[PDB]
């Protein structure tokens, strides 16, 4: 279904289990190494990129003419990317940093997204992983040490391409609540066009025509007597 | 000597708050592990004009921001250096508590020391701000 529950869901499988995130913005930290049970852990942050390449194709076989409002196929990248800064003063040499304890991290929150395809949103059809790339870069102007030495940031991304079904029906005003009022102005003083409304058999009206001795032709009025008029609830009558 | 020329300098440069002039500003530094160290005079900052870059996290990103910058002229060699380590604050508000609730953020980007008794700095400000 819609967007927000489910990157809700995807951030809730991502620090479910797998990664601790201590932060979650668009900065490196420049926060001290942070002390729990007596043991110093690096400073990390997550910063929840914009979705993008929102496209809708409707031209996949996963996509069910159920025939009340017509469904769609959604495809989009979530990109998550999670940063770790490890200070100078306890890591001298890069050699010594633990990249490879953040790989380990990486393909295990890879792994957990990948096979959550019942708990990410039951509407997912296909989860697929871009190729995941880890920089060394230093902070952006954290430094540690003497001689002002900018200290080690590890950088991972996270590219999901996912695949999901969709609905006009899952659509409601109160999901823009802050972004759009509902029933608003047309710029250009025009009309809004009010898409189909589901509609509602509260009544049936057969009318039959007795045909001719050779057969039937129904487009001349001469060729056929009107037989009765059937209202298919007797309560119909005189209702409409 | 250069010993007591920082601290008449730091004398000296504290008439300039006497006079009120806009272009002062408090700063604020972090430098022991927990609490606040605040340089003595309510120096004098420029604005480097902003320039739109892409992300520092990541690069090649959608994301863009534009990188402000502020210019510390006269900030005296007292300080102790390992301070400029530190992220500092520019008009920070102190509480009856040790914490500080509103600022402008703002973390050392370049040193410039070739005058023997005093620093000058530019400091980035961070992405996100309080105020």
């Amino acid at each position: 279904m819609t967007k927000p529950s489910l990157i809700s869901a995807k951030i809730l499988q991502h620090i479910n289990s797998i990664v601790w995130l201590q932060s979650k913005g668009i900065q490196e930290p420049l926060k001290p190494d942070v002390i729990v049970n007596n043991v110093a852990y690096p400073p990390n942050v997550i910063a929840e990129k914009p979705v993008t390449n929102i496209e809708v194709i409707t031209n996949s076989s996963m996509i069910e003419n159920t025939g009340g409002v017509r469904q769609f196929l959604c495809k989009a990248v979530f990109e998550y990317t999670i940063v770790w800064v490890f200070s100078r003063e306890v890591y001298k040499t890069y050699h010594q940093i633990p990249r490879s304890q953040i790989q380990d991290l990486l393909v295990f929150c890879q792994q957990f997204v990948i096979s959550a395809y019942q708990g990410i949103d039951p509407d997912i059809t296909n989860i697929d992983l871009k190729p995941s790339q880890v920089l060394v870069k230093p902070t952006e102007d954290v430094n540690s040490d003497v001689s002002n030495s900018s200290s080690w940031s590890v950088v991972a991304d996270l590219r999901f391409m996912i695949e999901f079904l969709t609905s006009l029906d899952e659509f409601l005003p109160i999901d823009f609540n802050k972004i759009q009022p509902p029933t608003w102005e047309l710029l250009d003083d025009l009309d809004p066009i009010v898409p189909e409304q589901p509609f509602t058999l509260n009544g049936l009206i057969i009318s039959l025509n007795k045909s001719e001795l050779p057969k039937v032709r129904a487009d001349e009025s001469d060729t056929y007597q009107l037989e009765e008029i059937l209202y298919i609830p007797p309560t119909i009558e005189d209702q409409i | 000597l250069y010993s007591n020329l920082i601290n008449v300098k730091q004398k000296v440069i504290s008439i300039r708050e006497k006079l009120g002039d806009p272009r002062l500003k408090s700063l604020v530094f972090e430098y022991p592990a927990g609490q606040l160290f605040r340089v003595t005079p309510k120096l004098k900052v420029s604005m480097v004009p902003k320039n739109m870059i892409g992300l520092p996290l990541d690069s090649k990103s959608n994301i863009t921001i534009s990188a402000d910058d502020y210019y510390i002229t006269d900030v005296s060699r007292n300080v102790p250096e390992a301070a400029f380590r530190t992220r500092a604050w520019l008009d920070p508000v102190i509480n009856d508590s040790g914490v500080i609730v509103s600022g402008i953020n703002c973390r050392c980007h370049v040193i410039n020391d070739k005058s023997g008794l005093s620093y000058d700095l530019i400091l980035r400000k961070e992405r996100e701000v309080r105020v």
